[PDB]
RNA sequence: AUCGAGAGGA
């Protein structure tokens, strides 16, 4: 599939939200880099929250196709829902 | 005893009439809505006595495309269709050189003619419609939407864009009422468009199975 | 094929009564009239003891596979209570899928 | 009769059965409550995979 | 600890 065009959805879902937030999370806890400006926090979900918020979220979204196919999709590509 | 079969008789020509037109062939207005008047007018008042005899109410009717493609329309005379009755239809056929029937039976259908209906397929087609389904027009109904058959080029058109294989679709059934009246095969896909009270119209694809 | 000790536990008494599964009373059984079908074949028997005997060792396979079966008995334990087959293992709810998958 | 004294139970990595390593059953026995279809069901409704997966597998016998 | 039964609560 040509990274040109894409059919699926340009908004990041409810479940793809919730399980990037997860993931970054879990690398947060497990001394990853943050890619924002912590002023104070220390908790991983707010962490995580302020980092996609920022559009700034180290993760790729493999968005399969049921013919077999996936279409890959970068968080700061989404719009932000919620 | 009488007005009801000629009754009948004008109703079953109506119906099949109407399942030509919507089959793509060459149905004239007049014949597509005929007044029991004219239906006398032309046929007869007396069904019993002779006028019409079944054998006369023998219908011959053109593809839209191609008048080299057209289909007989018979209405046997005994009330259960035999081999027999099968045989001199397969011949008449032979010698006009048509590939298409349709058999109205009063009652039934021989186990032999059924068999033979199904291995003598290929070369010749027909099929098998019972009377009392004809007395009243299907796709005409309340609960019964559009169906209109799908080409080839179009199906392959709606394969490649729901990037999904003929399975994936949802099936109607070749032994199906409307799949029957249209007269389809094996292989083809029908399209439905249906109201909806959700977003106003809607379409879905049953493949023949 | 023998289920391995898993399958069928030897459970642990408050005391030390090592108390067997129905599983393992059923393949004792099985095991038991096995031997005694070999050696009866091995040595002369009558076509109709040979032929009770493959009955009783249908009937302990059958219901090792399954203990509902119609018409045929249950197969009782030396207590008076039916014994729980691998089929009823794994039937309806409280069942091995709906109770534990 | 009913004294909330004889009600309450938590568990947190107790004892298991010996047919299938299972959370055991009673609060007597100290022994976990039931994720049972319906509750699996509803998971499934919300989309909750990694919350079923740690209730049905992580959490119950890993 | 296992089975079975009974009594119950929402």
């Amino acid at each position: 599939q040509a990274n040109q065009k894409r059919i699926t959805t340009p908004y990041m879902t409810k479940y793809e939200r919730a399980r990037v937030l997860g993931t970054r999370a879990l690398q947060i806890a497990m001394c990853a880099p943050v890619m924002v400006e912590l002023e104070g926090e220390t908790d991983p979900l707010l962490i995580a929250m302020k980092e996609l918020k920022a559009r700034k979220i180290p993760i790729i979204i493999r968005r399969y196709l049921p013919d077999g196919s996936y279409e890959d999709w970068g968080v700061d590509e989404l719009i932000i829902s919620d | 005893d009488d007005e009801e079969e000629t009754y009948r008789l004008w109703k079953i020509r109506k119906t099949i009439m109407q399942l030509c037109h919507d089959r793509g062939y060459l149905v004239t207005q007049d014949e597509l809505d005929q007044t029991l008047e004219e239906f006398k007018a032309q046929f007869g008042d007396k069904p019993s006595e002779g006028r019409p005899r079944r054998t006369d109410l023998t219908v011959l009717v053109a593809h839209n495309d191609d008048p080299t493609d057209q289909m007989f329309v018979f209405f046997p005379e005994e009330p259960k269709v035999g081999i027999k009755t099968i045989k001199v239809y397969c011949q008449r056929m032979q010698e006009e050189n048509i590939t298409r029937a349709l058999i109205v039976v009063q009652q039934g259908m021989t186990p032999s003619a059924k068999q033979s209906l199904v291995d003598m397929a290929p070369k010749y087609i027909l099929e098998q419609f019972l009377q009392q389904e004809l007395l009243i027009n299907i796709t005409e109904h309340e609960l019964v939407p559009e169906h209109v058959v799908m080409t080839k080029e179009e199906v392959t058109e709606l394969l490649a864009r729901y990037k999904l294989r003929e399975n994936q679709l949802p099936r109607i059934q070749a032994g199906d009422p409307v799949a029957r009246y249209f007269g389809i095969k094996r292989g083809q896909v029908v399209k439905i468009i249906r109201p909806s009270e959700t977003a106003g119209r809607y379409i879905t694809y049953r493949l023949v199975q | 094929p023998v289920p391995p000790l898993s399958v069928r536990p030897a459970v642990v008494m408050q005391g030390s009564a090592r108390n067997q599964d129905d599983l393992t009373h059923k393949l004792a059984d099985i095991v038991k009239i096995n031997n005694q079908l070999r050696r009866n074949e091995q040595n002369g028997a009558a076509a109709h003891v040979i032929a009770e005997d493959v009955k009783l060792l249908q009937f302990h396979v059958a219901t090792m596979v399954d203990n509902e079966l119609p018409g045929l008995p249950r197969a009782m334990q030396k207590s008076g209570r039916p014994l729980k087959s691998l089929k009823q293992r794994l039937k309806g709810k409280e069942g091995r899928v709906r109770g534990n998958l | 009769k009913h004294m909330v004294d004889d009600k309450i139970h938590s568990r947190a990595r107790g004892p298991i059965q010996i047919l299938n390593r299972q959370p055991m059953e009673g609060r007597s026995r100290d022994g976990g409550l039931r994720f049972g279809e319906m509750e699996r069901d509803c998971q499934i409704a919300h989309g909750a995979a990694q919350f079923l997966r740690e209730r049905l597998f992580e959490a119950s016998d890993p």
